[PDB]
């Protein structure tokens, strides 16, 4: 549905709420390596341009104004070739850049379901219910990966059971 | 009991636009445009620019009276005059090839005055040449680096002077001639009515006769000088034959040149700074790739672009919750 | 599988299949964002063009054959930038816009894929089979996000022992 | 978890373990169209430039210093444009093509996961632990998309109630 | 029951490129290479062409008596001359900076003839020079703005001649000098054997000394004329010196200039049309950002590009079920 | 029992870079820029370069006693010259407009040298002219393509002569005139102190007066030596009147001339290659879009790009389980 304030910490994580509360944490890992990604990015749009001495002057008299108006053909040449394609790198870059995020976060909330499988349900908007009760150690499994989803499975198809009658 | 997956938001009201979407709020941004400007003449890679008030590199290099002649600088980077200056030649002229000198004079690695022939040294020529458009003080005067030769008694004896360049460095000489409106100018000026310079080099070999026609009066005067240059290589001299309106050198340069820049036209003030990248509405911090300054820039600069944005994306949508 | 013909309302959408009958239904909503995103890609790639006058002629004589030769490699020069920057232009905004259809389109699938769970079963080719009955409501229903999946969850249950047996 | 020495003979694929022992099976489909893919992008980024005759020589003498100016702003100019070009050109493409072949890979595990469903459990490593035995044949069966599923679904279950237990 | 995720088809044969993928049929597409134009030649932001037919700006310029007369506009943004110009100098010559002339004359934006120096104010020389290269009708004729000076009973007196621009507009002056085939045809037309030509201005000091010697003929002639120019600043004067061989200025023109084109070379017709862009096969609706109709464009265009093609993929593959 | 879907690895060290990731090893990949050349000069197209090895075209042209004499060519595509030659002008001078001559003799369809006045049509002049400075075997000697006119007798008779081009092709003709150093100079070689050139075709009409003048000595010599050229057209007559210091056409060259190319500059041998695109320190094989070798190319060429490197990613990321 959004972004959260609340995640001060990180780029990208997680919100959970249980009977103990509710609270954000990050994921300082793919975060780390988005904020590597992006600073590469802006680092090699600026590295890569390779600049010279130049001197631009105007220094033609009134009977050289052939010679005055290729300089003129010239520079407006490389103006519009500059403008254009700055302006359209930035364009491209962005889009891609707004879409690296959207994939981060969608990597990141692949590892969750892959875990709950049907010991939670999904809501459609990035959250997963849980059908058990998911305590704040819980919580930390799941975000570490280490969720262990036999404890809960027994638990978690009676309460299905439960909303099918 | 929930656990959600998403990520970061901030008050950061920064806007990026994609190739899809226009005004997208994002959390961090970072302007690849450089835009700022210190207002300011500054030293060019280190080096001082020869700044030129109110005086043309013409009339800077003749010696101009008007013009300040605490203006010896040993070496410059880029030169900068006003837009309209107004000591440019005091006697109505031109000086020939002047857009190749300027040029050429726009960046010094050295530069150096040097007595080339003295005033003094004319024994039976007038050397007292002055005219009312070249005050310096109240006097008529003239141009410093240069002579305008007369006849002594009632005679101009042929002239026939050569200079040997014994320093190892280049020479810039000047030397000029004088179009008389009429005749009787020519002889009161030279007594002999038919006359000729000729100057001679191990590359040049030039003859001008004056052009003695009516004119327009431009500053009162109907007379024109016509003013020349060349480059003395090290161990070539240089051969002057006249017997009239030939104004001769006095001072020559000494020069060293590398490299080029070029005349930047700046209202603006020397401030005490160091730039890599100077406009001529102030000096530029050349890190970022383009910038919108000014087209006219000196020295190693960011691409100019005629954009007031170029705001690359780095954080996220901020669509907070 | 491939387009549909009958799908003449909007972009992306849904065919449904039924006892009732069978037909197509577009999203407007992600189709109209697709007509906006595409839209603002045509734009930008015009009006980031800054034109301004030149007047491109060929005014050297038979001694400046030099400078007309540098006003040869000059326009030549611009011509193979203009050239290749436009061409490859194109080519990388269109692998661009058909990963974004492609993109939609599997969003949608998602969608109803979390909707539906074990309810139903997926093809493999876009579609799902229902394990219970979905009438033309139904079908709406999983359109519009309103699918409530209790209501046959028994009933899809039996009908997967049925086949495990 | 990284790549695989062992398929030699594609660029995409499936590694198998059972009783009966463990290899590599290319997917040979979607490597021949990455093939072909990444050919035409290199192809695309050769053949779209288009050259003509130049001769780019210094013949403007010491009278002609701004001349050669100009022609020195040129050929900087044009220098410039090409390298800042090419190098952002090459590093937008790579981008481009390295998460062309990890959308390759992950279509290629959909259609697995979709077969198998409940029947085996993702290990979150592009692995599938299967609960049933899956012998050479039914190895085959989910490689090729033939993979029937309720042959081993009611095997699978009784194996997922043993571990909730 | 099934419910099926999908996307729109329809009959579109529309194909794009992609850079992995060549000639994917597409549902809708925009072609942003602009490949049409419209066969005539019009008016550039409003203002009409400057269209000489068979005529050169020479021939034009020094009222040429094959060219058409009423060729008089207030103004223009470009000019069109054939590829291959027929009516260009009549008498063999040349003229002098001739190019700088074109370019400066490509876009005018005031422009009014005036008669400088009347025909019949020459009381001692003759006015009635003619040559049988430039008939009018059937009578050997001449330039029109321009007037051959020949002796007068057996005698040419130095003539002395001053215009001074009393308008605020600046003055296109031309005048030319006869360059004869030998010393017979000198004396026989000018009297004086040896003969000049001067000319001045706050800026101009020319000397003109005519070259006497045997030559190639050219549509039948031997002698040479050429042809100079200078623009006459508002409050200035030319001075005219000369005892023969002086083809003396009638009329000059009022030239007020703002900025420049070029010259076209088009065989087309002026359409009653008007553009932003004018190419020489036909006038462009300068919309796309990329064009393919001819390099040589005037007007502010879009990018000319060596291509057939440039599809942008719209919609969605169409591959139908 | 376990299926994983994974991709393919290999051995190859090849690193890419993208826009996020710098140093990806990668299973394969393919440089995009050229950065190969062979060492040699190679023809171009197939046509083979004209090398003159320490000549100047000015002393080729004129004939030059050091240079070799089968430097005869019927066509080139480029010119090579070393970057400093050692057999300029062996009498010190200087060509009129020796860059657009050098240019447009840079690539020749077909090129012919013949005789246009024989050195032995001279009855009243001696044509034996010849310096210290341009010895050929021992004995002081001349320029074979161009005559040094002499008095003959004491007397230098009014020389007119004239030459029709009667081939269909154009005729490269070169002259010059003799810058004496002083009057006892000038009538030792010429008797008539006052002298002129004239030289006229279709097109050209050409007036030279010597200029007679004390100069640096220049491998001893203080007189100058300039040459000029035109191209007389095919049915066109060139016409020369002197009285002395003229330095007369012996050959002629017939040219054809359909495009340029350039001045190389290189110290390489000429191979037995054919290339598309030629380099000052090699050739290059012309398929990769850029290539970082030398920006003085001539040919198709791929773009001159500041780069060591450009790697596109084909294969896989290469990170081994
Ligand atoms: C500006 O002044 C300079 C002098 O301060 C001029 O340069 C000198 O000119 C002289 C005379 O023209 C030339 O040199 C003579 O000596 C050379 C040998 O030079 C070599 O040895 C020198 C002496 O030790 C070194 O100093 C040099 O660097 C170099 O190593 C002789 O070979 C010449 O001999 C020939 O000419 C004579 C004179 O007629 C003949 O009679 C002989 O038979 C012989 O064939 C020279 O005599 C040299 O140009 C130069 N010398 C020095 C020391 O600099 C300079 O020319 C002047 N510029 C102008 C334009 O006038
Ligand atoms: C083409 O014709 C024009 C005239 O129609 C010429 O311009 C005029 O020339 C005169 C004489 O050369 C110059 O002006 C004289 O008056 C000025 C004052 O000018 C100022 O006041 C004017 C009069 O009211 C205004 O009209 C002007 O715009 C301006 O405001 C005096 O200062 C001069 O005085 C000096 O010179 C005299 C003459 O010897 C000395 O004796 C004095 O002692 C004093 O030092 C001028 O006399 C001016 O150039 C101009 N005047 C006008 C009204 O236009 C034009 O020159 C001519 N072009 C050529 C090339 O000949
Ligand atoms: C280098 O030599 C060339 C000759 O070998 C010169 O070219 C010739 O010059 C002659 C005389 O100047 C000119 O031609 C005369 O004949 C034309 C007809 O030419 C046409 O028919 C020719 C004859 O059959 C063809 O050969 C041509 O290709 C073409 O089809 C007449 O019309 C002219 O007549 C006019 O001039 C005479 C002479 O005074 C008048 O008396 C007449 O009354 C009439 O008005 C010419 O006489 C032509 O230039 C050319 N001829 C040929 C055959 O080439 C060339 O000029 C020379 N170059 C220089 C610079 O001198
Ligand atoms: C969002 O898009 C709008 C287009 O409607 C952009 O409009 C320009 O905004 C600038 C910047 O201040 C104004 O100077 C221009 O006048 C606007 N152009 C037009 C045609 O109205 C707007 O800039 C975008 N905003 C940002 C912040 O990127
Ligand atoms: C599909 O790709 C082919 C390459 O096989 C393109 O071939 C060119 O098509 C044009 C357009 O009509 C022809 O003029 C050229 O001769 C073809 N080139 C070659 C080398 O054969 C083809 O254009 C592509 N088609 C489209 C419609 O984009
Ligand atoms: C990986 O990135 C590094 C930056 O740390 C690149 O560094 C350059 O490597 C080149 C190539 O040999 C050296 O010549 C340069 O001196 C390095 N630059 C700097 C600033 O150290 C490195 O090239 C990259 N490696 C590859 C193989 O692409
Ligand atoms: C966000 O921006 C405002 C405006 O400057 C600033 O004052 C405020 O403190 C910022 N908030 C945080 C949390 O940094
Ligand atoms: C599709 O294209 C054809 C060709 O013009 C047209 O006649 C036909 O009517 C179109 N079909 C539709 C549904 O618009
Ligand atoms: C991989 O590279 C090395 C280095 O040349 C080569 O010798 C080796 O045989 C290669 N391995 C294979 C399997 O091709």
């Amino acid at each position: 549905e959004g972004g959260w304030q609340g995640m001060v910490d990180g780029w990208y994580g997680y919100h959970h709420s249980n009977e103990q509360g509710s609270g954000y944490a990050a994921d300082k890992e793919s975060t780390q390596k988005a904020i590597d990604g992006v600073t590469n990015k802006v680092n090699s749009i600026i590295d890569k341009m390779n600049t010279q001495f130049e001197a631009v002057g105007r220094e033609f008299n009134n009977l050289e104004r052939r010679i005055e108006n290729l300089n003129k053909k010239m520079e407006d040449g490389f103006l519009d070739v500059w403008t254009y394609n700055a302006e359209l790198l930035v364009l491209m870059e962005n889009e891609r850049t707004l879409d690296f995020h959207d994939s981060n976060v969608k990597n990141l909330y692949d590892k969750v379901r892959l875990q709950l499988r049907d010991n939670a349900k999904e809501l459609g908007n990035g959250c997963f219910e849980f059908y058990h009760r998911c305590d704040n150690e819980c919580m930390e499994s799941v975000r570490n990966g280490t969720y262990d989803y036999p404890q809960y499975s027994e638990e978690a198809r009676l309460k299905r059971e439960e909303i099918s009658s | 009991d929930q656990i959600c997956i998403g990520y970061h938001a901030n008050n950061s009201t920064e806007q990026v636009d994609t190739i899809m979407e226009k005004n997208v709020t994002v959390t961090h941004a970072q302007d690849i445009l450089e835009k700022t400007h210190n207002g300011k003449l500054c030293n060019l890679d280190g080096v001082k620019p020869l700044i030129l008030r109110d005086c043309s590199v013409a009339g800077w290099l003749l010696g101009n009276p008007m013009c300040d002649e605490f203006l010896n600088v040993p070496e410059w980077s880029y030169i900068v005059e006003k837009i309209n200056p107004a000591n440019d030649l005091c006697y109505p002229g031109n000086f020939n090839d002047y857009e190749e000198l300027k040029h050429l004079l726009s960046r010094i690695n050295h530069f150096e005055k040097i007595q080339i022939i003295p005033k003094s040294s004319w024994s039976d020529h007038e050397a007292s040449g002055v005219s009312s458009v070249c005050p310096y003080q109240g006097r008529s005067s003239f141009f410093r680096n240069v002579v305008w030769l007369t006849k002594k008694d009632n005679a101009y004896p042929t002239i026939k002077r050569s200079y040997n360049n014994t320093n190892q460095e280049d020479l810039l000489v000047l030397w000029g001639i004088h179009h008389p409106n009429d005749a009787a100018e020519q002889t009161r000026l030279y007594q002999n009515p038919t006359t000729y310079i000729s100057v001679g080099t191990s590359t040049l070999n030039q003859r001008l006769v004056p052009k003695i026609a009516t004119r327009s009066k431009v500053n009162g005067q109907s007379g024109r000088m016509e003013f020349f240059w060349t480059i003395l290589k090290s161990n070539d001299a240089i051969n002057f034959e006249s017997n009239g309106n030939f104004i001769a050198p006095e001072n020559a340069y000494k020069i060293v040149k590398k490299g080029d820049s070029t005349i930047m036209k700046s209202e603006l003030e020397y401030g005490n700074c160091n730039t890599k990248c100077q406009t001529p509405i102030g000096a530029i911090n050349s890190s970022m790739p383009f910038h919108n300054i000014h087209p006219l820039t000196i020295g190693e600069c960011p691409k100019y672009v005629k954009s007031n944005r170029l705001v690359l994306a780095t954080g996220l949508r901020n669509s907070p919750q």
